[PDB]
Formats: C-alpha cells, structure tokens, sequence
C-alpha cells in the first residue's frame, strides 16, 4: 500500500468515487469524469495508455480550453513529498515524466494550441524551462528544440522499385493531347490514386472533431477535406461529361468501357474514392439512363461495375468489409467518417449527471477519438507508384463545370443525356464520330 | 413484413442527423453509437401494421454533391427537411424536390416537409410559409423539434402512410 | 481481424523508434528526440491473414525499471532491438529478456532478437555471437536496418508468426 499526499495540498489525490468518475464495464476505460480525474488517468501512474494521450489531446478542446489544460497539467507535475524512495520511484517519476509526455506529444502534433494563442506557448517555454533535475534534464531539452523547430517552421524509402509509367495514344511531353482515351487506363487511374492519396493523407482531426466542416467557418476551418471532396466531385463530374459529350453510341459505348477499366485498376490499387467515383458517376442521371450505351458494354465489365456498385448497397456493409480485409496502402472513402463523426456527436450528451455533478462525457469523446484514430491508421502507408508531373497537372487541373453555376450544368448534362438517347417511344437518332484515333483500349494488364 | 427505405435530404446544419437520431436511437441509454450494425434500422408499428423503417441519412456529406443522385435512388420515400431559423435552407426545399422526381423518375414521388427547430434562434420561416409550399407541392408538412423529441415520429410516420396510399 | 500487442525494448538509442517509424510510414528519423512512450496501429495482412498490430514503442535504459515492467504486463510479442555497432547494447539484452520472463512469468514469451543499424560498417557485435545467444532462448535472430529498411518488415512479421503459432 503506498501513500498519497494530502488531497488539500494536491488536488489529483481525492480518492475515486461514483461522483468524480465512472468506468466502462487490460487497462481500464474511462465512460465519465471530472476534467480532474481525467487528467490524473491522463498521466495515470499505474499503466501505460498513449492511446489516451491520443485521444484527450484531440477533444478536450470541447470540455477545457488550452490556457486551462496548461495551469491543470503544471499542478500535476507538482507532487507534494509526504519510502520516499518508494513514492519516487512509483508516483512523481511515472507522473512526471507522462506529465511530460503530454507537453512533448501537445507541442508535436497539436502545434496550432500554441500558433493562434502566443501567450500559451510562452507560459509552456517558461514552465519547460523550470523543470529542474537532472534526470528530466533529457526531455526538457528535447521538448525545447521540438518547440524551436515548430517555431522557424519526410524522405520515402521503398521495399521494392515502383512500376514503369504507362503510355497508349498520348507521349511524354504532350500535355496537350492528354484525354481520357489517349492516356493509358493503367496510369489515369495510377495517377489518379497518387493525387487523391496525398489529398486524403493532408486532412487532419482540426478538420474533423467539432463536425467543424459543417460548420460556417467550414472553409477555414476544414481546407484539406473540403478540397479533397471536390476533387472527387469534380472527378466524377469529368467522368460524366465525357460520357453525355461523346454523341456517338459506337464512341460512348467505347468511352464508359475505358471508364470501367479505370474503376478496375482503382480497385486493384485500393483506391476505394476512385470506385465511388466511377461509381456514383455511372449512377448519375444522365449516365444511369444510357440504356443503349450500357446494352453495348461486355459482360464481364458489366459484372465489374455491378460488383462496384454493391459495395455502397446496405448502408456500405460490403465496402467496409473489404476495407477491414484489405493489405494498405489504399485511399478510403472519407464520406462514411463524416457521418458517423457528426453522428456521434450529436447523439451524444456533452456530460453525464450523477449526484448533480456534471461529469464530462468522456466515451463521447473516446468514441470521435477512434474514428480519427481510424483515419489516421490508414494515413501512413504511401504508394510505390513514380508521379507523373504532366498527366499529375492534367488531373489537377481539370474542371468539367468551367463557370456554369452547379444548377445549369447539371442541367446541361442531364439535357445532353436525352439529346443522344431520347425517352422512348421518341427514336434513338445517329450521331456523327467526334474521336481521329483508334477506340480500342490498350486494357489494364501493366507491360513489364 | 413490409420495409420501408426512407431517405433524408436536406442542407447541411439543418439538423437531418438529429431526426434519424432522435427516431431510431433508445432514448434511456447513456451511450450512442452510430458505427454500430443496424442502429439505422428500427422495427415499428404503424396503424396497427408492423413494418420495418430502413433510414437512410447522409449527413456530413453534403458537400459530395455527385453522389446525390445514388443515394436518393435507393429510396422509396423521402423527407424533405430545412431548419425554420434558416431561411436559405428553405429555399433550397425546391430544387431537393426536383432532384428527387428527377432520379425516380416521377412526378408523383412519395415525401414530406419536414421544419425543424435546432436551436433558440429567432424562426425566420413562419408556419403558414412551408404550409403554403407544402400544399402548391401536394405534400404533407410536419414542423419538428427533434431535440425535445416532438413531432419526430409523426414526420416520419406520415411519410410511411404516403408510401403506403400512392 | 486478430489484434497483435507487440512490445519494442532494449537500450536507447538502438533504432527502437526509427525502427517502428520505418515499418509504419516508410520514412527514417535521422535525429534522436528519446522516447517515453508512443503507440502505433497498423493493418497489414500477413501470410494471406489480416492483422492489426499494434506497437508500443518504449524508452530504453532510461534507468526507469519501475515503468518498463508496466510495458511488458500488456505485449503478447517483444521485440528485443541492440546495435550491431554498440556492445554495451547486445550487453543489455539479457536484462530485458530477464525481465520480460519475470514480468510475465513464462519461459517462452514470443519474441524476436534485432540486431538494428546493420547498414553501418563499424560493427562491433558479430553476427554470430548475437545468433548464439538467440538459439540459447530458442527464438530467431533478424539484422535489420531502419536506415534503409533492410529486414524491418521481417523482423515485425516476424514476431507476428510467432505469437501466432504459441
Ligand atoms: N544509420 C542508422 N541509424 C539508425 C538506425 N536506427 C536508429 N538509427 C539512428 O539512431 C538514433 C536513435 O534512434 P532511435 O530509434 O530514436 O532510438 P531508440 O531506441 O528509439 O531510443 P529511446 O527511445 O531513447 O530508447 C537516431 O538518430 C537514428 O537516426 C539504423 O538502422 N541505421
Ligand atoms: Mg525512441
């Protein structure tokens, strides 16, 4: 049995009680607490949980602000002597150094505290610099030049080699011939996944906890996912485009074809945005209606799409499947995050009441905690595949809307699907070829 | 028995999450969890006839715009909601609606109006407003406060019963 | 997907962290910031099967003997690192597997012997004598090197199979 100090010299030493905190029914897992108690588990003494660290450095923003967080977690670091070897080694180090261990992980990957509020860091500088001892004598010095770097302002090593660019109609050089059907399948959809790959590993949880991206500051507040979504949505707008523009059924039909090939090299990749984007695009009204086109399309390309398409059928219960099975890396689709995010959010309460004692709901938290974390899992891996500079700028600046407001395109587009295959009974017309170079596809088996 | 896929559109901030929530959701239970299998799905009884309500609600991802159309095409009914403190919300009602017909197909699709109450704000969309645009519509129109629960099973009842009559 | 807690111990310095770092982002920390204690995820499928690992990375002969146990109650693997250019290092390692049997109370607690820093020339530990000492407890010897990724993913796949078939 080890002594504690005096719970009125030290405020983390009250004992636990139903009316400070509460536990889910291994470490244990904190339902409810007192921003206090959670603080004490947040640089408990007994085991190790960086997943705490983690997850408290990432919302307790919505139960405690910054400058708050800094005077609580300071007190922490204070212990009060009362076997004293005892006391040491088995409370004020363990304590001190996680005390320590928030600072170092609050100054690394939670900067932005300390950007928008300078008086913060200061007091940070200063508390850091009061840290006497020799023993923390290492960490203090680390956790300075961490903040120095921050203050003035990621190589890539492969186990094998990447791939050879692909190349069909259009060559190197020739920006300007760059289309759907004269650049290789293989490399659209490889420099596809690249692009949208470095877009989903730039999104961080500032974007996300709070459902900040719903909110009206959303565009200062969420830049990274919102540019990301429309990057997709512009993707499948293109996909769209290209697909009502070419009037010729025997063209049209060779276009969604190139289009589904893409979607099969998307799914070989694990680039689950790039299949929601051919996917939604296909489903689109003025594609989705193209009976004529889609009569024309090859069995197993058909079986392709449809297996696609099945992914998102029953609330996405088959995608996530795959996305638990599958080997990283791979591109998520972040839409099925937002929701549950928001959701979680708001059916949640921000506290839970016992004894009229508001304690802060801290599963809530946990629970956002897990989908960010989720996020962040699969951020880490990069792909192996060399960038293309050229077709890279090609797709990044693409931009199938011009300046027609949302409305009228999407008019346009749904226009021009009745224009090239007209409601029945009116006859399916004839329409004169619009592409000087072969149709046939160069198929999506890498040359080696 | 019969289910029913009812989806919820709408603008962001309108609240959208908070009816499907305030529906489905065991209002006696500390914790709530989205993530969890089948937790959009409830099993009810509507004039005396056990149905099963599939709820469809995207929100958060209003800004994929593309994949609109998918997601409303996998459903039979629809409700329609805008927050009455938000009067652009309102309006963008319309076009929701012709989105709707356009993906089913249909000039006769089933769904309701649905004004929700978020917050304390002043209400900037009166009653007799959505009423009259309900009716030009040929639509139901069900004012809801999600949050103190009222009017929430009502709005999405009446839309099973509009599925149920069309 | 089966969950696998795999522990890095061993003396500071020795490659523990850009070890991890190499295996989870393929990306090498040249400069030494000492760890405390991180936790890192990460799904990968091995031989056909998908795993989650989840990868406590501790600080090393910090003189901290009363946290480190805490370390070892949770891992189910360890992966026991020293440089190839650090004698004092290989030195150390029977403390750790020591301790790891202590804490655990077992004989054989799955576990792999790395030899990191195996791109640099002034060795001076010889593959041999580490080999030696890693059949003396029955498990696997892997030299690997953060630097250029040589032997990383065998060393923690590695030691994956091996809480596999215990
Ligand atoms: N050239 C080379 N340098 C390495 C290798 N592994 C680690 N290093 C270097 O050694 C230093 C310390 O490596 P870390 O991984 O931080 O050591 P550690 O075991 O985590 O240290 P503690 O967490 O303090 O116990 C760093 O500056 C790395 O760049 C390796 O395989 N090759
Ligand atoms: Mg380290």
């Amino acid at each position: 049995q080890m002594r504690l100090p005096s719970a009125d010299v030290y405020r983390f030493a009250e004992p636990d009680s139903e009316e400070n905190i509460i536990f889910e029914e291994g470490i244990p897992i904190i339902k409810a607490g007192t921003v206090i108690k959670l603080i004490e588990r947040l640089t408990y003494h007994m085991y190790a949980d960086p997943n705490f660290v983690r997850t408290f450095l990432t919302t307790y923003r919505s139960f405690c602000k910054p400058q708050e967080l800094l005077s609580l977690i300071i007190e922490r670091f204070e212990i009060p002597e009362p076997e004293l070897k005892r006391f040491r080694k088995e409370y004020i180090q363990p304590v001190q150094l996680r005390v320590l261990n928030v600072c170092r992980h609050w100054v690394e990957h939670h900067f932005y505290d300390f950007e928008r509020d300078a008086y913060l860091l200061q007091r940070m500088e200063e508390f850091i610099g009061t840290v006497r001892g020799k023993a923390m004598k290492k960490w203090v010095e680390s956790i300075t030049k961490i903040i120095q770097r921050k203050k003035i302002a990621h190589n890539i090593t492969f186990q094998s080699s990447p791939p050879t660019v692909e190349w069909h109609i259009s060559r190197p050089g020739h920006i300007e011939t760059f289309d759907l059907l004269t650049l290789h399948p293989i490399e659209i959809a490889r420099q596809l996944t690249l692009l949208e790959s470095d877009l989903y590993r730039a999104v961080q949880p500032s974007e996300l906890v709070g459902s900040v991206w719903t909110k009206e500051d959303k565009e200062i507040n969420s830049p990274n996912l919102l540019k990301m979504i429309r990057h997709t949505t512009n993707l499948t707008l293109w996909f769209e485009k290209c697909i009502v523009e070419t009037e010729n059924l025997e063209e049209r039909v060779a276009v969604v074809s190139r289009i589904i090939e893409i979607l099969q090299v998307f799914q070989e990749l694990n680039n689950f945005n790039g299949v929601l984007e051919v996917v939604s695009a296909m489903n689109s009204s003025p594609v989705y209606r193209l009976d004529h086109t889609f009569e024309q399309i090859p069995s197993r390309q058909k079986k392709i799409l449809e297996e696609a398409h099945e992914l998102s059928e029953d609330h996405y219960k088959k995608y996530l499947a795959k996305l638990r099975s599958i080997n990283p890396p791979c591109v998520p689709f972040f839409g099925i995050y937002l929701t549950n995010i928001l959701k979680t959010e708001e059916g949640n309460p921000e506290v839970l009441k016992r004894h009229g004692k508001e304690l802060i709901n801290f599963s809530k938290r946990r629970k956002v905690a897990e989908i960010t974390g989720e996020i962040q899992q699969y951020q880490n891996q990069p792909y192996c595949l060399r960038v293309e500079s050229d077709i890279k700028r090609f797709f990044e600046n693409l931009n199938p809307m011009g300046n027609s407001m949302e409305k009228e395109f999407t008019d346009y587009l749904f226009n021009k699907s009745l224009e090239i295959e007209p409601r029945n009974p009116k006859p399916l017309p004839r329409f004169p070829k619009k592409y000087s170079y072969p149709l046939k596809s160069p198929g999506v088996r890498p040359s080696n | 028995m019969t289910e029913y896929k009812l989806v919820v559109v709408g603008a962001g901030g309108v609240g959208k999450s908070a009816l499907t929530i305030q529906l489905i959701q065991n209002h006696f239970v500390d914790e709530y969890d989205p993530t969890i299998e089948d937790s959009y799905r409830k099993q009810v009884v509507i004039d005396g006839e056990t149905c099963l309500l599939d709820i469809l609600d995207t929100g958060g991802q209003e800004e994929y715009s593309a994949m609109r159309d998918q997601y409303m095409r996998t459903g039979e009914g629809f409700l329609c909601v805008f927050a009455i403190n938000n009067t652009k919300s309102f309006e963008d009602i319309h076009q929701y609606r012709e989105q709707i017909k356009r993906v089913k197909d249909s000039d006769d699709v089933p769904m309701v109006l649905v004004g929700n109450k978020c917050d304390l704000a002043a209400r900037t969309v009166e009653s007799r407003q959505a009423q009259d645009l309900a009716r030009s519509y040929g639509i139901p129109y069900i004012e809801t406060s999600a949050k103190t629960r009222q009017g929430v099973e009502d709005a999405f009842y009446t839309l099973v019963r509009e599925i149920r009559q069309h």
